[PDB]
DNA sequence: TGCGAAATTCCATGACAAT
DNA sequence: ATTGTCATGGAATTTCGCA
DNA sequence: TGCGAAATTCCATGACAAT
DNA sequence: ATTGTCATGGAATTTCGCA
């Protein structure tokens, strides 16, 4: 069998609802399977049409051979199925209640939720503006397994924003207290 | 003046007046019989006024001024006095065209890496499509890979919104642009400083300098036009299509598409190249680094028969940018402070601000 | 299609498929191992659809279309099928630029006599001066002698008023002009027929054809600009001055002024030439006839490396005159009915009207 | 002495008043002395300023060395004298009551008045429009003395409007009757 | 039948434009 | 059913002045 | 080690423009 | 404180297929 490649497979999922930021409530998350590169798109709903709208942006840059998701309503609709067929994209579902992907992807997805949570706290409504810097962060994060960042694997160069501080990701004493406040 | 003319009348040799001619007097005027006929020799003290009257009839150049003068007068080295006057007629200097071409263009090195340098620019106004009038075009200098954004105005705010989305992917070292209000605003400067992005600007009125993106604008409008043939010009929905289409088009000289130069592998688009199917990603990126370094690069063309290149201290004139009706096309002479490169100079515009300026917008002042 | 492909699979030679290659079968598709790798050989019946899908991604030309196709397929003489498609893509044919230059310009003979041919034209709009916005320019083809008239509009009525004053002096055989409303009106046609004046028109959008007068417009604006430097642009009162000034300016290549070519003797203006003071008028006119016949005449320049000249029956395309945003710059192909001269043709525009048209506004349709 | 030349001397004079034609009442007449070429300008008055205005047109084409006239008020004013001085034109006057010029000029001037009279009659108000064709006529009229028309002497070529019919210039029976009517 | 300098000629460059 | 033109000022070439 | 045809490369042409 | 670019399709050149 042939070595894994970028664009071979995109893993997608929704995160949310979140506090409203500039009208938006969810994040559609796309992770390339080979590289672990992440794209994020803010949406107002986890619907087929918000999905199509966002993916239409992404697929203007690059088209996956396969999209993998859970059996979310957005992803199993016949509209979404026709959209993918039009673009030659094969759709692929984890079985219900049994989410599955890859170690790299799972961990990547873990990092994404933690990092969001970490920056949400203190300013839970300002995340829309932070979405760009979050992606740079994720994508310029060194992988223990592969010896490269997603940026390096996707483009074959070093980046102009290395993230030299592999940071906490865990909440400080202060934030735990005030994220406990928010969740009240 | 009339002293020199006196000596001459009694046959004593003066330098410049050929001895073999008969210099006489008549009607109070010194004359001479020349092969062309009999001409008046005015005294030195009358000559500049004469050259000026002749020149001023129609503000004529060297020969056309001389032919007037020569109808009545002769004296030694007339064209020298003619040229002296042309070099001091302010109206001629700022109104006449140049007849010296610019020196041959530079072919600047292609950026070494994707994201080293972006070239950005606006296209429009276009026919309104869903409220949108303009397209922000961002071209990666190394790869040619291009991003497109519809806007309602070519504004700083629209630019910042779009580049915030783009820079989600990566941050570039340099962004090169022209002097459009949207790129020269302090707000945009802040946006870039906040991100470690260095702003680079074209010399004014010289789109050749933004050539990478201008050229891409052409391909963008061309494909848009074709896709809209016999439909109404509803172009907003075609932007994503055109973006993808051009990013995956081969340049015949390179044998690569901008997509390939950016990623080293085709995504799931029609006719995807499959030659590196058996390589690992690492082997693929290795071959990509090699391909990047050995891309064809054009060389500076031959200078035209009559070009000029700037020298420090030279008197040169900058083209007036938007001259009003019946107004001069050139500014007053100014001096070359520094030669940045053979196509770019700093001039002291005798106000005097320092201006960085293309030689395409300069002429060397005539008659030294 | 699949018949040809069948024979090939059992090793029997087909013309076009090189024998030395191994043509096998796999996944239901005929394939071949080529130096570049393994390619699918589609049946003849699939090829045009393939070439079309590849071409349509970005409406690419020969090589850029081929490089797409070659990623998946091989077959004999692919570019022939590619070129066949380019030659039938309507959108490409009317949208692409030409890459063939026009053949070298003609240098038509100078009119033999003053009043044989006038070239007329309007300059403007200029900044308002005493209510006037335009200048009617009349240039005598033989002499270059020029008359100037201020008007409030570039109208037939203003033109007729001015030429009635001018034709008080003499009536010309021909008046050449462009296709401005003022010259193509039936009223102006009547005015000329009433006087035995033949009207000649330039091919449309080709001011080179009115080159004599366009060129004079340049000198007119240039002198006006100079005389108005640092004053307000009150040009109405300068028209008479500029007229006289230019009519009495030497052309360096000719060694004569237009005034001299018209009358054979300077009037009472500054620096009047006096070389024929001792000739009788008859002797003067005699020398004038001689001078007129021996004026320098330029020759047609060398053709550029890659020019085209029209041949009767050729498919060519006329440039769209004022194309809207995002619309094609070229009309549909049309046919050369008659070659009037190597720079001028009559085309049947497939409506079909006959149009007389400059080759500068034509491209030869690509791919035959 | 040197042979006579065009532009050597312009003879000028007023004719009128005439019936009003499009507001105009007089004709300023200029005849080049050497060639006999005629220029005509309609004016509203025989004043210095109408003279200057008209001559400014003519002297935009060609400048006489000398202008000759009678002692008409228009021509003897200090304004007219300054105008000529500015242009390097010498002014020259016939003595009062003793008009003088040249045979060619006198005859030319005779022809002009006769031809006008001839065309005035029948349509005495339409002369403004006829001024052009009148000049062509005069200027393409063969000279008995010199063997050429003014056109030929001025330009050194044949013209595109030869006036092959050296016409009557004398009034027919009908016109004498109806010019006698007009003068009533 | 020759030299240095002046005069003339050559000629690339650019700007006039256009239903 | 017609078609490029020509002022400009450095350079290249010719002529002039002298011997 | 040479030929005819196909494939590739070369490259003049033109169009993107601009406080 | 900077700098032209590159798709296009005939032509010119190289390579391919065969012997
Ligand atoms: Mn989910
Ligand atoms: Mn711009
Ligand atoms: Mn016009
Ligand atoms: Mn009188
Ligand atoms: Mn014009
Ligand atoms: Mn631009
Ligand atoms: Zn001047
Ligand atoms: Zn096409």
């Amino acid at each position: 069998d042939r070595p894994q490649k970028p664009f071979d497979k995109f893993f997608i999922d929704y995160i949310g609802p979140l506090p409203p930021s500039q009208g938006y409530l969810y994040v559609l998350v796309v992770v390339d399977g080979m590289t672990g590169f992440t794209w994020l798109y803010p949406t107002k709903a986890p619907s087929t049409s918000a999905t199509v709208k966002s993916l239409n942006v992404l697929t203007s840059i690059a088209i996956p051979k396969v999209i993998h998701s859970d059996q979310g309503a957005a992803f199993t609709s016949s509209t979404f199925a026709e959209w993918a067929k039009e673009r030659g994209i094969h759709l692929e579902f984890s079985t219900p209640y049994h989410p599955q992907s890859s170690g790299k992807v799972e961990r990547k997805n873990s990092d994404i939720k933690r990092l969001l949570t970490k920056l949400l706290v203190g300013r839970p409504t300002k995340w829309y503006d932070l979405l760009p810097v979050v992606q740079l962060a994720l994508n310029n994060t060194y992988s223990p397994v592969l010896k490269y960042t997603p940026h390096q694997l996707l483009f074959g160069i070093d980046s102009n924003t290395p993230f030299a501080n592999q940071d906490t990701l865990d909440l400080t004493r202060e934030e735990e207290l005030s994220l406990l406040q928010e969740i009240r | 003046l009339d002293a020199e003319l006196d000596q001459l009348l009694q046959g004593h040799y003066i330098k410049g007046y050929p001895k073999q001619y008969t210099y006489f007097l008549e009607d109070g005027k010194v004359k001479v019989s020349r092969p062309e006929g009999v001409k008046i020799i005015p005294p030195q003290s009358d000559r500049q006024k004469i050259v000026l009257q002749a020149h001023n009839l129609a503000h004529t150049g060297r020969e056309a001024t001389l032919l007037k003068i020569a109808n009545l007068y002769w004296w030694p080295n007339m064209r020298k006095d003619v040229v002296k006057q042309l070099g001091r007629c302010q109206q001629c200097l700022i109104t006449n065209a140049s007849n010296k071409a610019s020196g041959p263009i530079l072919r600047p090195d292609r950026p070494q890496k994707p994201f080293d340098k972006f070239f950005i620019d606006y296209i429009g106004p276009l026919p309104p499509s869903q409220g949108y009038l303009y397209v922000l075009v961002v071209v990666d200098g190394m790869t040619g890979f291009t991003w497109l954004y519809p806007t309602k105005a070519p504004s700083t705010s629209a630019t910042v919104k779009s580049l915030n989305v783009l820079t989600s992917i990566a941050i570039p070292k340099v962004i090169h642009s022209d002097q459009g209000a949207a790129f020269t605003s302090s707000t945009f400067a802040e946006w870039a400083k906040e991100r470690g992005i260095h702003l680079e600007f074209s010399t004014p009125y010289h789109p050749q300098s933004s050539g990478k993106v201008e050229r891409k604008n052409s391909d963008i409008k061309r494909l848009l036009t074709k896709l809209l043939v016999g439909r109404p010009t509803k172009w907003y929905d075609l932007l994503p299509v055109v973006q993808l289409a051009l990013n995956n088009t081969y340049s015949p000289v390179l044998k690569y598409t901008p997509h390939q130069l950016l990623f080293g592998i085709d995504s799931n688009t029609p006719f995807a190249n499959q030659d590196t199917l058996d390589l690992t990603r690492e082997e693929e990126l290795s071959l990509l680094q090699e391909i990047r370094t050995s891309l064809y690069h054009p060389s500076t063309p031959p200078a035209s028969s009559r070009s000029w290149s700037p020298v420090v201290g030279q008197l040169v004139q900058e083209r007036v940018a938007r001259p009003a009706s019946l107004r001069p096309r050139w500014h007053k002479p100014s001096t070359v402070l520094k030669v940045l490169n053979p196509r770019t100079v700093v001039i002291l515009d005798h106000l005097g601000n320092n201006r960085t300026v293309s030689i395409d917008n300069l002429k060397p002042t005539s008659h030294q």
